[PDB]
């Protein structure tokens, strides 16, 4: 049973800046990590899966990295709609497990 | 005609273990020549494994020869790491019992490849029973052993690669690149997978059950109309382009409305070069395939076996007698119709059930070929035929016929169901031949006389 | 156009059985698994159980004695039934989709979630 | 030089008197010369004329072999009433008709089915409450009671497997060879093979580890085929041999999708017919009637193994002056009820088989009536 720990509980940034979110696993999980975005009034949206593969609709400013136990999500140029909540899910083994989530707010 | 058929060497294995299901030559340098025999149903010392299968090393010489198993894998079935912490109790994530390890054995240099087509495995997510299949690759004379299971991937079901049964057939290219055939991928469309030993050893990471080998070559999934084609039922390697990379010959026994067809895939990138079609429905055209130059032109020629072809006697009675097709390659390419066809004589003999180049057995300048009929002969014990090469192509009349020396039993001997030739065990200039008779758990080594 | 929609009572007594429904569109329940996930008031997401594509179910070991998951392929609906508890007040429940037979994926679609209060 | 003699030449049973002349199946005669003796000089041919006449009211036994994959549930719902509708229909054709039922899905081994315990207990989805997979099951032996067929077919359970092709050839072999357990008589034997998918055949067992060829013996225990895990699927040649040996006439009722495959199968299998089945087996009775007409309106002659130095040739003189030679000369078409056709059979010998009184038999496919030929060599 993989425990996922997501490093920054809160982030402050301004539009046009760049930020990084780190998600770490209790055991090596190869490349099977996925990143999600949650805007307050809408459903969770899949951004990246398998560590670095973008979902079809994902803007190119999102990029994933890392393997093994350490992973990171990087947002290149913050538009105002990128602020919200972000989750990491490991999809290597069942049962599914998720990170605690990170909240991104204006500076 | 010069095989020592009056006193061949007979190797014996444990009863009921299918000893002799697949045979191969082995010499890891230093003239340490040896014979490799697969026993897909043999019992092993692995804890908790029932009839896991085994491979036997039988060194040549020293008058009698004792066959000892090789420990490719001394461990039992792995456990699902979630189950260790779960209160439900431990679960096997893997099923090695009745895995038919050793169903196919191949060697090149000091490397040995042995595969277990019936190996099953339940995904780490949902409890499936996918028979992915697995292979173990010995390297540098057993100094390192690596598991290679390319079909154990993220496409985990019959719809994907779950039922791939990778390693159902396999072969080494002259450079040592590994080639596998999975008849089951994508609802039994079949698949061919290839990778180099360097790539396998570089990407090795045993703790990841799913681990993709970088640089691997494989065929692409096709539309549903191609389902149940069994691509990769048999494989072979030969040169059929104007390059120096051997190209993959694969059989598709059920491809075109149960008419078989054999496809030659470009070695450099796995893409189709030629297609050849069978002549009769459900003849299993492509059950066996081989590639060797039979007419001395230096260009490899193709052989295909259709053991279930049905012919009619002059009297008018239909009978099941296999057939073998020969396609001679020429500088402009290789024509789509066979230049020659050989037909069996024993009803239900399954003449084209196995094939193997013999090299130039009589050293006359043209390579020869051996064809096995596992249920031929008067007692239905099986027969192996030797056909001589020649300037005009393969001869039409066998130059020698090999049959078991022992008496028939209650069960078939399957003599000639597995073959391997083209290598020399004595050091003479004359290649030898090894025939599998797994029906009686025996393998016979025939030596070419000068 | 895949879409998972969630429904259920907004307020239940501590003794009643909590019944939730996930109505799906754009796909057939016989091809994908539908999961149930919950987020307590100030914690991360927790997996509850799965309705396999084949019609069987699996539950979180801690909640297996309380949970009960069912479906109605005719109505494209998946149900969750649970024993209610006060200590689980203002928890939000989600239903998500993923594939395990064939091209396996993570949770590729989610519902908006429903917040259930216990009093 | 060569010479010819005839020993038994009973005339055909025309029963032109009327319906009062009822006859047993063995009393009906359709091939006129029942016995001959020929003396052969080396290289000298001898010929004789063979006469066939189709009977009027030959009995019929029909065995209905049906696929029970989940896609055939609607088909079963319609086949339920066949036990009455088909007998009512056949009463226009024959006065004595018997029917029987059987079912099959697939081999119960690793590659062809899901071997997890849950799937072995139920191969389909939970809503599709399928039963466990099975190889072959003889539900009802041949009988003349239609209501029994109706009830038993109604009580059957659908099943399923993994791969699209189905293992119906095992069931075909068992039906052909099991004889008394199925109740075949020495009358018109019809085997109706119904399915909506392809078929496995010999060589497919290697994937599951089944390498032992089918032996062609009956292996029914409690009306279940027990050795499905032990023997490979039959080959088409083996099925041809056994079907022709046991006088089985096959009718392939398959859906539109697999017509191209089953038409070639029909071409390979002698004395067989193929028809287009509906998505839910609603036209099966008409398929059966049309296939029966097609089969019974044709005659094909077979002969046994001949000595090494002996050869045979056929010439058929059918209706309307259309004749044949070679492989086509051992066949006639459009033989109506009460019609009469003739064949010319030519034998030759090129050696001296040690002065032995050899013999062999000739018969029309699908019948037990034979013509016995005795060969003697002038040497
Ligand atoms: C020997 O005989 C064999 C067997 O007949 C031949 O193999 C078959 O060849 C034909 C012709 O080349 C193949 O059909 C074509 O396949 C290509 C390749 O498709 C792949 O690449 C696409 C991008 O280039 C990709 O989009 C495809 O993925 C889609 O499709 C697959 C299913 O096909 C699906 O699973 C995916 O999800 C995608 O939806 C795939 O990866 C394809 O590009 C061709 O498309 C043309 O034709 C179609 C209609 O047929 C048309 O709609 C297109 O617009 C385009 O015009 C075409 O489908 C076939 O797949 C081969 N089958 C096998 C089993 O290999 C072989 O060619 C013969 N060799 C010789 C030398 O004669
Ligand atoms: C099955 O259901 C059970 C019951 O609902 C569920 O158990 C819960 O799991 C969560 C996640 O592990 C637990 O939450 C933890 O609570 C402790 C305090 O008790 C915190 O310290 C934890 O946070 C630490 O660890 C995180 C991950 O390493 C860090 O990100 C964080 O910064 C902290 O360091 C965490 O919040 C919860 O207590 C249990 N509840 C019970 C009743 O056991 C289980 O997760 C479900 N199974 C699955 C697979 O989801
Ligand atoms: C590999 O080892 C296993 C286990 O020793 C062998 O299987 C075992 O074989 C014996 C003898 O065939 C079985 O004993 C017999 O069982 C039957 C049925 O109960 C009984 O009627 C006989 O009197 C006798 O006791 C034994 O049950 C069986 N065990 C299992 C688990 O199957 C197997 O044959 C070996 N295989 C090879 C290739 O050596
Ligand atoms: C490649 O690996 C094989 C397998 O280990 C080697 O064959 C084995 O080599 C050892 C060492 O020479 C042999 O051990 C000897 O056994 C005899 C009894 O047979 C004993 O008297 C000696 O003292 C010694 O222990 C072993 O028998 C032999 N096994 C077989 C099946 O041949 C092989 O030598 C290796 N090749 C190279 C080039 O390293
Ligand atoms: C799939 O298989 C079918 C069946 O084998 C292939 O069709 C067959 O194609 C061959 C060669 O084109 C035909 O043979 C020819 O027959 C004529 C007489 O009709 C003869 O004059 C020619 O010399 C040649 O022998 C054969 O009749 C034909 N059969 C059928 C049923 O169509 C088909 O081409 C295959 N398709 C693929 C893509 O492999
Ligand atoms: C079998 O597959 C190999 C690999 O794809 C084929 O070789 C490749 O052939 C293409 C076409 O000739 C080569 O591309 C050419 O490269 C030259 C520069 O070297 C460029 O000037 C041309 O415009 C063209 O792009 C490619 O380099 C070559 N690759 C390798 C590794 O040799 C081969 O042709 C295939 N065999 C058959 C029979 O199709
Ligand atoms: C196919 O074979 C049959 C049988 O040998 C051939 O039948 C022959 O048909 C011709 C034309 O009708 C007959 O010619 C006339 O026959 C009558 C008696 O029916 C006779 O009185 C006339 O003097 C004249 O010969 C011929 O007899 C008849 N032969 C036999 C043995 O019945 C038929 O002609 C053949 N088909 C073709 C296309 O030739
Ligand atoms: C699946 O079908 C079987 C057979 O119809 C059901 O089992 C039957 O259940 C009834 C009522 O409980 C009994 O009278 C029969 O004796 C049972 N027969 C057998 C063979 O079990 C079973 O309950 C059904 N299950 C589902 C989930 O539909
Ligand atoms: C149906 O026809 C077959 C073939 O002629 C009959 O087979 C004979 O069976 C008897 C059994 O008493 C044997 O003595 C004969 O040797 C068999 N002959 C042959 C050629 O096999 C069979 O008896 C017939 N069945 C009935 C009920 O008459
Ligand atoms: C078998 O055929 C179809 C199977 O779906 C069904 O009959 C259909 O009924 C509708 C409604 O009356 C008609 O519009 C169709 O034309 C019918 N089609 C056929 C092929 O019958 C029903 O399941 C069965 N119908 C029978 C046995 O008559
Ligand atoms: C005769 O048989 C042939 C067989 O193909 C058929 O086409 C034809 O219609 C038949 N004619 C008559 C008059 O029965
Ligand atoms: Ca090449
Ligand atoms: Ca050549
Ligand atoms: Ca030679
Ligand atoms: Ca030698
Ligand atoms: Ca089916
Ligand atoms: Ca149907
Ligand atoms: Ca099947």
């Amino acid at each position: 049973d993989v425990q996922m720990t997501q490093s920054p509980s809160n982030l402050a940034a301004s539009p046009g800046e760049s930020v990084s979110i780190n998600c770490k696993a209790s055991k090596r999980i190869s490349k099977y990590l996925a990143w999600y975005q949650q805007k307050p009034g809408k459903a969770n949206k899949l951004l990246i899966y398998s560590g670095s593969t973008l979902q079809s609709g994902t803007p190119s400013r999102f990029s994933g990295s890392g393997s093994g136990t350490d992973f990171t999500l990087t947002i290149r140029n913050l538009e105002p709609e990128d602020f919200g909540l972000y989750y990491c899910q490991q999809h290597k083994e069942y049962p599914p497990t998720f990170g605690a989530g990170t909240k991104l707010e204006l500076k | 005609f010069n095989l020592d058929a009056e006193a061949p060497a007979v190797l014996s294995g444990p009863p009921g273990s299918f000893f002799g299901f697949s045979v191969e030559f082995y010499r890891p340098g230093t003239d340490g020549v040896s014979v490799l025999v697969g026993a897909p149903k043999a019992n092993t010392s692995q804890p908790g494994v029932l009839q896991g299968g085994a491979v036997y090393l039988c060194p040549w010489g020293a008058s009698p020869t004792q066959c000892t198993p090789i420990e490719f894998d001394s461990k039992g079935s792995r456990l699902l790491e979630s189950s260790l912490s779960s209160s439900e109790g431990e679960e096997p994530v893997e099923y090695k019992s009745l895995q038919w390890f050793g169903a196919t054995v191949r060697a090149h240099g000091s490397s040995i490849l042995a595969c277990a087509p019936l190996y099953s495995w339940r995904t780490e997510k949902e409890p499936l029973s996918d028979p992915v299949g697995t292979c173990y690759l010995s390297t540098d004379n057993f100094t390192r052993i690596l598991e290679y299971a390319p079909c154990r991937s993220d496409f985990s079901w019959a719809a994907g690669q779950g039922y791939c049964q990778g390693g159902f057939s396999a072969e080494f290219t002259k450079t040592g690149r590994v080639v596998l055939g999975g008849p089951g991928s994508y609802f039994w469309q079949g698949q061919i997978l290839s990778a180099t030993q360097e790539q396998i050893a570089e990407s090795y990471y045993p703790e990841y059950l799913i681990n993709l080998v970088q640089g691997q070559l494989q065929t692409r999934q096709a539309s549903s109309i191609y389902d149940d084609s069994y691509l990769g039922y048999s494989v072979a390697v030969g040169e059929f382009s104007g390059d120096d990379t051997e190209d993959f010959v694969a059989g598709v026994p059920k491809g075109n409305l149960t008419y078989g067809y054999v496809t030659i895939l470009n070695g450099s990138d796995i893409r189709s070069l030629y297609n050849f079609s069978g002549e009769q429905m459900a003849s299993y055209f492509g059950y066996a395939v081989a590639a060797t130059d039979v007419n001395g032109d230096g260009l490899d020629d193709l052989l295909v076996g259709a053991p279930l072809l049905m012919d009619r006697t002059p009297d008018g009675r239909p009978q099941e007698v296999g057939r073998v097709y020969v396609y001679l390659q020429h500088p402009a390419g290789i024509e789509p119709t066979p230049t020659l066809t050989l037909t069996g004589h024993d009803e239900f003999g399954r003449f084209g059930s196995s094939l193997t180049p013999l090299g130039d057995l009589d050293q006359d300048g043209y390579n020869d070929v051996a064809i096995g009929a596992p249920f031929g002969g008067e007692t239905q014990q099986g027969v192996v035929f030797v056909f001589p090469g020649g300037p005009g192509g393969l001869g039409s009349k066998p130059s020698q016929v090999l049959q078991p020396l022992w008496a028939a039993s209650h069960t078939p001997d399957f003599f000639g169901s597995a073959l391997r030739g083209g290598r020399d065990l004595d050091g003479n200039g004359y290649p030898d031949l090894i025939v599998g008779s797994f029906g009686v758990d025996k393998a016979v080594v025939y030596r070419g006389r000068p | 156009d895949v879409q998972l929609m969630e429904s259920g009572p907004g307020l239940v007594q501590p003794s009643e059985t909590l019944s939730l429904t996930c109505t799906v569109s754009g796909f057939s329940l016989t091809s994908y698994n539908v999961h149930w996930v919950r987020q307590p008031p100030g914690k991360g997401l927790e997996w509850m159980g799965v309705m396999w594509s084949g019609g069987s179910t699996d539950y979180n070991s801690t909640l297996k004695s309380r949970l009960s998951i069912s479906r109605d392929t005719s109505q494209n609906q998946v149900f969750l039934k649970m024993n209610s508890l006060q200590s689980e007040d203002t928890t939000t429940y989600y239903c998500a989709r993923d594939r395990t037979m064939g091209m396996t994926t993570p949770f590729d679609y989610w519902g908006q979630g429903v917040m259930v209060t216990v009093s | 030089r060569g010479s010819k003699d005839i020993k038994k030449n009973k005339n055909v049973t025309n029963r032109s008197k009327g319906t009062a002349e009822k006859l047993k199946p063995e009393d009906i005669t359709q091939i006129q010369p029942q016995q001959l003796v020929l003396r052969l000089r080396s290289g000298e041919p001898q010929t004789f004329t063979l006469k066939f006449k189709r009977a009027e009211d030959y009995p019929i036994d029909l065995y209905y072999l049906m696929d029970l994959s989940y896609s055939m549930k609607d088909d079963l719902e319609n086949v339920k009433s066949l036990g009455t509708d088909l007998m009512n229909e056949m009463r226009r054709i024959t006065s004595d008709f018997r029917i029987g039922f059987g079912s099959f899905v697939e081999k119960t081994v690793m590659p062809y089915i899901s071997t997890t315990p849950a799937k072995l207990r139920n191969p389909c989805t939970s809503e599709q409450n399928c039963t466990s997979p099975f190889s072959y099951k003889n539900v009802l032996s041949l009988t003349n009671k239609g209501e029994v067929f109706n009830e038993l077919v109604g009580k059957q359970r659908i099943s399923g497997n993994l791969d699209s092709p189905e293992g119906g050839f095992d069931a075909i072999m068992q039906v052909a060879v099991c004889g008394s357990l199925i109740g075949w008589r020495n009358v018109t034997r019809l085997l109706v093979f119904s399915t909506d998918a392809g078929f496995h055949f010999a060589g497919d067992g290697k994937l599951g580890g089944i390498v032992l060829p089918n032996d062609g013996q009956c292996h029914l225990e409690n009306n279940m085929y027990t050795m499905s895990h032990y023997y490979d699927y039959p080959s088409i040649a083996h099925l041809v041999q056994k079907l022709s040996e046991n006088n089985i006439q096959t009718i392939f009722a398959v859906t539109e999708e697999f017509q191209p495959v089953y038409k070639e199968l029909k071409n390979l299998i002698p004395k067989s017919a193929v028809g287009t089945l509906s998505a839910n087996s609603s036209n099966v009775i008409q398929l059966i009637i049309d296939a029966y007409n097609s089969l019974s309106s044709e005659v094909i002659l077979e002969n046994g193994k001949l000595s090494e130095g002996v050869t045979i040739s056929y010439k058929s003189y059918c209706k309307n002056g259309v004749n044949g030679t070679g492989e086509n000369g051992r066949k006639c078409s459009n033989i109506s009820i009460g019609d009469e056709v003739q064949f010319e059979i030519s034998i030759t010998s090129n050696k001296c088989p040690k002065k032995d009184s050899d013999s062999f038999k000739i018969r029309p496919l699908g019948f037990t009536e034979e013509v016995e030929v005795i060969l003697q060599y002038i040497c």
